[PDB]
């Protein structure tokens, strides 16, 4: 549900 | 005309508004664009978060905008993956300061340090594929 960095 | 879909907000506008469609590329691939542009006098730095990390290629995810300027986010899904109607993607945006610098290092502090009522959020959904 939460949010994480996305990644190039 | 038609309208288009932006979300407007005091630092950024945001292309799509609210849901993100992704379509076919002459290349193979799934592909949807967000658009952000910065309408301060100063540089916003931004990120870019999901909820599926392991499932989108984002770029660039972490950078910054030059006042006035437009950047395209370039998110596509990794092969074989599909895209869900729960992956929402968050964007994160902050004015920097008049000299303030842009490099990796920089943007790593200036997020340290940025007072989170400073910083601006919208997100946005993905819609299921269509083709
Ligand atoms: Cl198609």
């Amino acid at each position: 549900d939460e949010f994480y960095d996305a990644l190039s | 005309k038609k309208p288009l879909s932006v979300f407007k907000g005091p630092l950024l506008h945001i292309s799509p508004a609210e849901e993100l469609y992704f379509g076919s590329t002459e290349s193979g691939e799934k592909k949807t664009l967000i658009v952000l542009t910065n309408v301060t006098k100063n540089i916003v730095a931004f990120k870019v978060r999901t909820t599926a990390p392991e499932k989108y290629r984002v770029k660039p995810s972490n950078s910054s905008c030059d006042p006035g300027a437009s950047v395209d986010i370039v998110v596509s899904p990794h092969g074989g993956l599909t895209v869900s109607a729960q992956d929402r993607f968050l964007i994160m945006a902050a004015e920097m300061e008049q000299s303030s610098g842009t490099g990796p290092a920089e943007l790593t502090q200036f997020w340290k340090e940025v007072p989170r009522n400073k910083v601006m959020e919208h997100r946005l959904r993905c819609h299921t594929v269509e083709s």
